[PDB]
């Protein structure tokens, strides 16, 4: 097949590290050229990668990364033209101490946008575990985003198996008071309390000063605890979202799931399964939920490539024999799909030699229109019609580097044909559909110093925050 | 790190065995196999010996060929018999001569002394430290002498550089000497040792006695008592002492040691159904069937006791520290050992490990069998004529010797006008390697050959014959090479004798290889004086007048010989009548002992004659055997163990032939058997010659071993002399002049097969070699210059081709005169590879700044010793995979390995001591593509007086210049090869690693190898900077050095340590460490911080991330300090606490552990940490192992182990949000794990244990019983007895592994046997695991019933879980898949369904090729691999010779490709490989 002679290679220095990527990539319908699908990788005298590039930047002669390191040569402060210069910093003992990102491009780059988080620990005699962490607003105030209140070793903490343990992760969105644990180490209950008003968008969830004697102003009335009981196998015996939801489960002679029953809030607990059949691989085979339908699934047993699935209401069902679906599916040597169909009319696919998708023709429902930032109305009721899902073609296109170009389409049943095209940065992954901007160099101005987008789908309001 | 947490046993495992350790070969050719010993580590240090067979080993208590003997200090005797005087010479157990040492000023290491370990001695005393002729490692050694030697004894002390210290010969049992007057000390023996912690081990010897002896032995051997046996080892002293105990008056009681190894020769009941006892009763140790003596130290050396059971004893309640009264130690475990016994030899049939249940039921490991080549003469075949020879003898028509380094002789009829017709053995064309014939003669230019005492021998010991000159006035010889080089005449200040009568000419007893002449007989002893073919004066002595007088030349129907019927190698005097025979004990210098008779012979004495008699040893022991002729037969009498003679064998002569006084018998190795085949001529008819057939092997070589897990060793073994004739023959087919520097015969291991016990796959391994070498002055095997090594796996198939390994290698023989030649042998398809690693030599001096060396050329004498010391050093190797390719001739890779020596002054002025170093490697990697290897070189630059690698470097090299086309296949787009080159290739890279140590070595101390300081720095350079041969060390040490320290390097890093205790961070006596020192940052690595921080925040972040300033090491002139951390903070008591861990820390920034001990500090009983979590454990001191734990929540976790010390069940119980929870306390629910898997297949939910497991390894052999067999044979059990005696069946009634074939051979027995066996398969070693779904607080524990299957070779085979009933495959009673007639699996409902997993077509490298699919099955039994091969889908792993799947094939035939090159690797998938 023309797919032949597309191999991948790796090529090394005399240190023995691969100085480049190699593949051999062909667009199938223009088969004369195989791309220069290869790229630079560069490593220091410590054998640690200093650089690698998009080939499309190489003749442009502009670099893409920075890395900086210690004795023992671990990365410290590091940048790429998409990621921005970024730090997480750690103890001798590897404990985290501080985290920062969102620093500008002149080189005198502005750490007043550092978006800081930093970490706080036990003292002797205790081993030095993290009792807390705080946000710090870059260049400004720190606030204690959490505590991890470690227990003592009272007979109580023994009983609860909380000896030394975080009995109180006071946290963003409030507290989880870890308040019982098993001899099997599994937790047995924890009072998830929200904030004093969790739908208050601005109460801190930050835990400054002495103790919760203050933060009672900030933890919820919503004491939506969870409670748990456990098998010696560690599988759940029962668990209960203390607002009133609860669960139970049971298993076969070996350990596969055989049944479960799940209490909705304060209700009875009821089984989910009517009939069960797995494959010997433990994958499914023939099941009937409380739904009462026969469904079955059929696969390459060597690989579980599902060749198809069928569903009917069975003969003798409460609503009698009725086939509901019969899907069939097709696959390549490595196992990429190529087509699917169903009955109760077909769809089919193409890929680069890279397996980078290029085509996805099929059938799609009339009247849905060309896709926007929307969900249409459903067709209601469910069409018994043979046709309203009219046949169509759709296709994909992609950069030399890891970026898309376009989706391109025809709806010949309605002539509703169109193409989607992406504007993208001269120099980064920053890029969007060309009607936001057509300019592939204006487009890069639109993103934060951490490379998140400055504004929403069409410029609407958005704020990014700590934890990113 | 900190001292380990309280830790559970594994809680799991797999079925596996032990002793699985057959060794690889080497240029010595003396293949050997070793096994470790199944006994404890004590508290952490314990006796660490290990047993071995060797092809080259003699007899012992281990039986013939085996070895586990520990060590002693002893004389040489290859130099002949000891004087028992000052001028005798003595040897390390390291195998090297032990000179006296020299000081700085080149004076001896000696003094009078009056303390040791500061212990002021009970006397004035005298001491001398000692030095070997060769150092590998720098142990300090001293001899000890009373100032008046008669006052008690001298003795010996040992100081290893690691401080490990040992003593020899305080006590009689710790000594060996003349039993009559021990002033003739043979040896001093190891007796005790102390650890730096003041642990100890002691080593008992038992002396000889008359137990189980009898009248004949009593009459003959009233001298045995000096013999010794290693009867017990003991360890775990009741209380510490860092000095030796035996400094004391006398060693404390038996109770004061806690672990013991005990050795027994059949005293306690060998029955499997009796556990032995620490006390042995009074049955008394047996004496071997095949008893004999040695003589070689000039004394009686009777050899009698062989062990059969070895016993591990634990003083349990003292180990518990609980009780001490009558704490008779438990027999922890019993190694059991079984031998074949014969009138002349015994050696192991088998061994097995055993332990015991508390009810005393044994439990067993699989046995381990052996079968060395048994000499037998029921074997012996008939005669054949010798067309090759048929008339060339019969008095004068024969002449013979090997001259041409042959190992077997040329015939050479040769006279005064002598023909010199060197008719010599050549390989027959065709047939096997063993086929041989005698070809053309060759006369040669040669000596006067007349009237000279002109005769055959090498007399000087030269490996070259010395054709004798002794005529009227004229004396000397001419020496003849293997080349036929008749050297010029040799006058030598020879001092030959009068030869007055040639009668009674002595030869041997002077010493092996240096034979010398003494006319002698009754009442007097003339003396030799030959050294290496020169002489001192001869002398007169006599042996004592009571000794019987051997006497020569009286023809009165009798014979004499200098011949070793005793097989010592000393060709003892024997006198031989038709009725009586007598042999004199060798006493070497001037003497023999009173002679012993031998028995087992007579003839009708009135019918007898002298001669008609022949004397060759034929049993291969050395004990010369006897033949008589008879009117139509030969009578062959074989020597019982060197003591008596078997019933004579009656051999019919060839038909119609009768032997008579014309006829001449002889024995010589016709076929390359390595022992003499039979030979004769009857000079009656024109044809005259015959051989007789004998055997196909040299006897007593191990030949095969097995484990009852189903292992084998198909040992194959070949004459090195045949090898020489082959090397000769093939290089003469190459027309080259041959000259193997080994003339000397021995028979060596050669090849083996191994087999897949279940799949019937197999593998071949081959050992091959060239340039045989021997010492032309010392008579010593100098190795082979080249080795060649080869192998293949092989398979039952189905497409996969095997590709034989081939590799070639070179080793120093220490003889330039051939060592030079190997340079021809190196493959040079590659070309730009650099000059051969050239061996080099140096000497240390005490220069200022702590000394130096000069590399130098010493004398050629010195070089003799240098090269001999280098002998065996592995020089080079070159390695390939075999195929029809134009790269079969190209190796995957090649290596050469430079060696360098320091020569050393000595009290021996004749030669220096020396030591050697493998100072470099260089290593070219081709992937069998010759165009352009990657290569690297690694080198040591600097070292101390004790050779530490004070500086070293390593180098990688830039790529070769851009070639014009790809050598690789055109499958790659040319864009690959033409882009395969980069600026990054243009680069050389060079590590420097430099370091220095401490050396606490004054006075008593000898502490060496003490880590201290290290730094590394790096360079990179332009490819245009290096020389075309590459840089050598000798190059870049020069002042011009391109890498000169003025060049700006990269400082790679440093490291350091601080020792604790009172030596200023330098080591204390135990060298305990205060902390490890751990760098972080400097003005080079700050740049990340420079990107972000001010000075204050920078400094803060160092101090907060845990770092401090410290000095920078190997400081260069301008170099600032560096930021670092430090680690490991830990503390210990003294010896009174055995310096056990008290409390230990990783870092000051984090918590510290504290650890709590039993009274003996045997184990940490408890621990608590920084967070104060106290932890409990309790231990079974059978195995010193924790059966119990508790956490700080009071959660118990608990385990039990079998008496073999292996986990068998577990549970946990504790608290649960404050309720009590878990399983019961065990004593609250004492419980029985099912005894059998068939029982466990019906276990119930709710057992009080979280898990258990059950096992059957020995199931690989079928089990039988007396009643089972009697229900066929109805003798009701005497057959069962006979079979057990015959080792067909084990004592526990299994069929014995070799037994299976052993019996159907020895007694033929048939399907009569198969009746007991056939439908019970060999059942793979297997086990069932169980774990319980819930604590026994809930009875509805779902039962996780999973079986598993293992071997000794890949270990786990497969495993399966019981699963819910339904459609499944079915296994046949014949283990097949049950099939429909069309072969479809019997895919039908089963109740007993299994999910079956992990099966695959395993391989001998350890993987598997065909990864089989899993499935459902009905059965816990193993299904047939034949059916699996027929039916079951699997991808094929196409491993390369490096074991790397260059390809995989899917079960559906699509493929994944790869190929590897030194510079790059190509890869392809199932869609892309579809080029077909």
């Amino acid at each position: 097949q023309l797919f032949s002679k597309t191999p991948s290679v790796t090529v090394f220095d005399n240190r023995g590290l691969s100085v480049r990527d190699i593949a051999y990539r062909r667009h199938p319908d223009t088969p004369k050229v195989t791309e220069e699908c290869i790229t630079y990788h560069q490593f220091d005298f410590r054998g640690f990668l200093a650089q690698s590039l998009d080939p499309r930047l190489n003749h442009k002669e502009v670099t893409n990364f920075s890395y900086l390191t210690d004795l023992n040569g671990n990365i410290i402060y590091t940048q790429s033209v998409d990621a921005g210069n970024t730090l997480v910093l750690n103890d001798t003992e590897g404990r985290s101490v501080i985290a920062m990102t969102n620093i500008s491009r002149n080189g005198k780059d502005d750490l007043s946008l550092a978006v800081t988080r930093t970490f706080q620990y036990e003292n002797a005699p205790l081993p030095g575990r993290p009792l807390s962490v705080t946000e710090q607003v870059n260049g400004e105030n720190a606030r204690i985003t959490e505590h991890f209140v470690y227990a003592g070793n009272t007979p109580q903490e023994k009983n609860l198996n909380l000896a030394g343990q975080c009995v109180s992760y006071y946290d963003a969105a409030g507290l989880i008071q870890t308040d019982s644990v098993s001899l099997t180490g599994k937790p047995l209950s924890v009072s998830r309390k929200l904030l004093k008003n969790l739908d208050d968008t601005n109460i801190l969830a930050d835990w400054q000063g002495n103790d919760t004697s203050a933060w009672n102003s900030l933890l919820a009335t919503e004491i939506y605890t969870t409670v748990t009981r456990t098998d010696a196998a560690g599988a759940v015996l029962t668990t209960i979202d203390a607002v009133g939801n609860q669960q139970r489960v049971a298993f076969d002679i070996a350990g596969q799931l055989s049944a479960s029953w799940l209490t909705l809030k304060g209700g009875q607990e009821q089984v989910i399964i009517k009939v069960l059949t797995y494959s010997a691989a433990g994958q499914k085979l023939r099941e009937e939920g409380g739904n009462g339908v026969v469904t079955t699934y059929t696969y390459e047993a060597e690989t579980q490539r599902l060749i198809g699935i069928k569903t009917e209401r069975p003969n003798g069902h409460a609503a009698g024999a009725k086939v509901l679906q019969d899907l069939r599916y097709e696959y390549d040597p490595v196992g990429n799909v190529l087509s699917i169909t169903n009955d109760a009319p077909e769809n089919a696919y193409r890929y680069d030699s890279l397996y980078q998708l290029v085509s996805a023709s099929g059938r799609e429902v009339a009247g849905a229109g060309q896709q926007g930032s929307d969900l249409p109305s459903p067709l209601v009721p469910l069409p018994s019609d043979s046709s309203v899902y009219t046949n169509y073609t759709r296709t994909y296109t992609y950069d030399s580097a890891g970026n898309l170009m376009r989706i391109r389409h025809s709806a010949p049943a309605t002539n509703n044909n169109y193409t989607l095209n992406i504007t993208v940065s001269e120099r980064s992954n920053r890029g969007v559909m060309s009607s936001l901007t057509e300019n592939p160099a204006d487009v890069d101005a639109l993103f934060t110093a951490s490379g998140s987008q400055k504004c929403l789908q069409q410029g609407q309001s958005l704020i990014w925050t700590p934890r990113g | 790190m900190a001292i380990t947490t309280l830790s559970l046993p594994k809680g799991g495992g797999a079925i596996n065995g032990m002793g699985e350790s057959v060794g690889q070969a080497g240029p010595d050719g003396m293949v050997t196999f070793s096994i470790p010993l199944p006994f404890s580590a004590g508290r952490g240090v314990a006796p660490a010996l290990s047993l071995s067979y060797s092809s080259g080993a003699g007899n012992g208590p281990f039986g013939m060929g085996w070895q586990c003997s520990a060590m002693s200090i002893s004389r040489r005797t290859q130099k002949g018999v000891p004087q028992y005087n000052e001028d005798d010479e003595f040897l390390s157990p390291s195998g090297e001569v032990m000179a006296i040492a020299l000081n700085d000023s080149g004076f001896e290491d000696v003094r009078t002394a009056n303390r040791l370990q500061g212990i002021p001695l009970p006397f004035s005393y005298k001491v001398t430290r000692y030095q070997p002729r060769l150092i590998q490692d720098f142990i300090k050694i001293e001899y000890w002498q009373p100032v008046k030697q008669t006052d008690g004894t001298p003795f010996w002390i040992i100081y290893s550089p690691d401080g490990q210290t040992h003593i020899l010969g305080k006590n009689s049992h710790s000594r060996v000497a003349n039993a009559e007057n021990p002033s003739q000390i043979a040896s001093w023996l190891l007796e005790e040792t102390v650890t730096p912690t003041g642990e100890h081990i002691y080593y008992q010897y038992s002396g000889e006695n008359q137990v189980n002896c009898t009248d004949a032995e009593i009459a003959l051997h009233p001298q045995d008592s000096a013999q010794r046996y290693l009867a017990r080892i003991d360890y775990g002293n009741i209380s510490p002492q860092a000095s030796l105990f035996v400094l004391d008056e006398e060693l404390p009681n038996l109770t004061q040691w806690l672990f013991h190894l005990v050795f027994d020769y059949g005293e306690r009941d060998i029955s499997i159904n009796k556990i032995p006892t620490f006390e042995g009763g009074t049955t008394g140790w047996l004496a071997r069937p095949d008893m004999f003596s040695r003589y070689d130290f000039g004394i009686e050396i009777r050899n009698r006791r062989l062990c059969h059971q070895v016993l591990g004893f634990h003083r349990l309640e003292a180990l518990n520290d609980r009780d001490v009264t009558d704490e008779i130690p438990v027999l922890v475990n019993r190694l059991t050992l079984d031998y074949d016994l014969n009138n002349s030899v015994s050696t192991l049939v088998a061994v097995r490990q055993v332990a015991y249940e508390t009810d005393g039921s044994p439990i067993t490991q699989p046995p381990l069998e052996f079968d060395y080549q048994r000499f037998d003469t029921g074997s012996i075949p008939g005669w054949q004529e010798m067309p090759q020879l048929e008339a060339f003898n019969g008095y004068q028509p024969y002449q013979m010797i090997d001259l041409y380094g042959e190992g077997t002789p040329g015939i050479l009829y040769q006279e005064t006008p002598g023909a010199w017709w060197y008719k010599s053995p050549q390989r027959q064309i065709g047939g096997d390697s063993n086929a041989v014939t005698y070809g053309a003669m060759k006369a040669l230019p040669k000596i006067p050959r007349l009237q000279e005492g002109a005769t055959l021998m090498d007399i000087n010991g030269d490996g070259r014959l010395d054709w004798v000159i002794t005529s009227a006035g004229v004396r000397g010889f001419h020496s003849i090479h293997s080349t036929g080089e008749w050297t010029h005449f040799t006058p030598l200040n020879t001092l030959p004798t009068e030869y007055f009568h040639p009668k009674a000419q002595l030869a041997d007893l002077v010493g092996a290889g240096l034979s010398d002449l003494v006319l002698i007989g009754p009442k007097s002893v003339r003396l030799y004086a030959n050294q290496q073919g020169n002489w001192a004066p001869a002398q007169d002595v006599t042996q004592a007048e009571n000794v019987s007088l051997p006497v020569i030349g009286i023809d009165s129907r009798q014979l004499v010989a200098f011949a070793d019927m005793l097989g010592s190698g000393q060709q003892h005097l024997v006198e031989i009548t038709a009725d009586s025979v007598k042999c004199w004990p060798n006493m070497g210098h001037g003497r023999f002992g009173q002679p012993l008779t031998l028995e087992g012979f007579s003839q009708p004495q009135t019918s007898f004659n002298p001669d008609r008699v022949f004397l060759a040893d034929i049993d291969g022991s050395g004990t010369n055997d006897i033949i008589y002729a008879h009117s139509e037969c030969l009578e062959i009498y074989l020597n019982e163990s060197g003591n008596r003679f078997s019933k004579p064998i009656s051999l019919l002569l060839p038909d119609g032939v009768n032997f008579d006084n014309t006829c001449q018998l002889q024995a010589a190795d016709i076929q390359g058997l390595g022992i003499a085949s039979l030979v004769m001529t009857v000079p009656h008819m024109s044809p005259t010659h015959w051989r007789c057939d004998l055997a196909l092997n040299k006897p007593w070589l191990l030949n095969v071993m097995n484990n009852n897990r189903g292992a084998e060793t198909c040992l194959f073994y070949r004459s090195s002399a045949q090898f020489w004739l082959d090397e000769k023959q093939l290089v003469e087919a190459a027309g080259q002049q041959p000259e193997c520097h080994l003339p000397f015969p021995m028979h060596l291991h050669w090849r083996s097969e191994i087999f897949d016990e279940i799949t019937g796959n197999r593998l071949t391994q081959e050992q091959e070699y060239a340039h045989g070498s021997w010492d032309g002055q010392e008579r010593e095997f100098r190795g082979f210059g080249r080795l060649i090594q080869r192998d293949t796996d092989g398979f039952a198939q189905v497409d996969i081709p095997t590709h034989p390994s081939r590799t070639v290698s070179w080793f120093a023989t220490g003889i330039p005169e051939i060592d030079t030649t190997l340079s021809a042998e190196f493959w040079r398809g590659d070309d730009q590879a650099f000059s051969p690693f050239s061996p080099r030599f140096t000497r240390w001096e005490n220069d200022s700044e702590a000394g130096s060396d000069v590399a130098f050329i010493p004398s050629e004498h010195d070089a003799f010793w240098l090269n001999r010391a280098m002998k065996g050093q592995l020089l080079r190797s070159e390695l390939y995979g075999d195929d029809g390719t134009p790269e079969a001739e190209i190796p995957y890779s090649v290596t050469e390995m430079r060696h360098q020596v320091r020569a050393l002054p000595t009290t021996d002025a004749t030669v220096p001591s020396a030591w050697c170093s493998t100072i470099e490697t260089r290593s070219y990697q081709y992937q069998r593509v010759a165009a352009d290897p990657q290569c690297s070189q690694q080198v040591v630059i600097k070292a101390d007086r004790y050779g530490s690698p004070l500086l070293s470097v390593a180098i990688n090299y830039p790529r070769r210049k851009k070639p014009e086309k790809s050598p690789y296949p055109d499958d790659l787009p040319e864009t690959l090869f033409d882009s395969s080159y980069d600026t990054q290739q243009q680069q050389l890279h060079l590590t420097k690693q430099q370091q220095n140590y401490f050396h606490l070595t004054n006075d008593d101390n000898w502490l060496l190898g003490l880590p201290k300081e290290q730094r590394n720095d790096g360079y990179q350079y332009d490819q245009e900077r290096a020389p075309a041969n590459g840089f050598t060390l000798e190059t870049l040490i020069a002042s011009n050095s391109l890498i000169g320290s003025n060049q700006p390097f990269t400082y790679l890093g440093q490291s350091r340590v601080a020792y604790q205790g009172g030596v200023d961070e330098q080591p204390s006596l135990q060298a305990l460490v205060a902390y490890g020192e751990t760098a972080i940052l400097d003005e080079k690595t700050l740049q990340a911080f420079v990107g972000v921080l001010d000075s204050k925040t920078r400094d803060e972040l160092l101090f907060s991330a845990g770092y401090q300033l410290a000095p920078r090491l190997f400081r260069v002139e301008s170099e600032p300090d560096v930021w670092v951390a430090r680690q490991g903070y830990s503390e210990f008591g003294d010896y009174s606490q055995f310096w056990r861990p008290l409390s230990q820390r990783s870092t000051l920034l984090t918590g510290k552990t504290t650890l709590k001990w039993d009274k003996h500090y045997c184990v940490v009983i408890e621990t608590q940490d920084a967070a104060q979590l106290v932890t409990q454990a309790r231990y079974d001191y059978r195995f010193l192992t924790p059966y119990s734990l508790t956490d700080a929540n009071d959660n118990q976790h608990y385990v039990v182990l079998n008496p073999f010390g292996e986990v068998i069940a577990s549970r946990f119980w504790g608290t649960e949000a404050g309720k009590d929870a878990g399983y019961s306390t065990p004593q609250a629910k004492p419980f029985v794990v099912p005894a059998t898997i068939e029982a466990a297949l019906a276990l119930s939910p709710g057992i009080p244990v979280a898990h258990c497991a059950i096992f059957e390894p020995e199931s690989w052999m079928q089990k039988l019983t007396q009643h089972d067999v009697s229900e066929r044979m109805a003798d009701n059990g005497t057959l069962w007895n006979a079979l057990l005696q015959a080792r067909f069946v084990t004592e526990d009634g299994y069929v014995c592994a070799l037994g299976r074939r052993r019996w159907m051979a020895r007694h033929g027995l048939s399907v009569l046997m198969l009746t007991l066996l056939a439908e019970i398969p060999r059942t793979p070693p297997h086990s069932l695991t169980i774990t319980t779904d819930r604590y026994d607080s809930d009875d509805q524990q779902q039962l996780r019933q999973r079986i598993l299957f293992s071997d000794g070779f890949g270990r786990l085979l497969q495993s399966a879980q019981r699963v819910e009933a339904g459609e499944s495959w079915q296994r046949s009673e014949d283990s097949s898949l049950v099939v429909n007639v069309s072969g479809t699996p019997a895919l039908v409902v089963t109740d007993n369904r299994w999910a079956v997993s992990g099966r695959t077509e395993y391989d001998g490298k350890g993987q598997g090729i065909r990864v089989y699919q899993p499935y459902f099955l009905d059965d816990w039994r193993y299904l047939s691999d034949d059916s699996a091969r027929t039916d079951l889908f699997a991808d094929t792993h196409i491993y390369d010779p490096l074991g790397r799947e260059y390809q995989v094939i899917t079960a559906k035939g699509y493929r994944r490709e790869r190929q590897y090159t030194p510079w790059f690797v190509v890869n392809q998938d199932e869609n892309d490989t579809a080029a077909n």
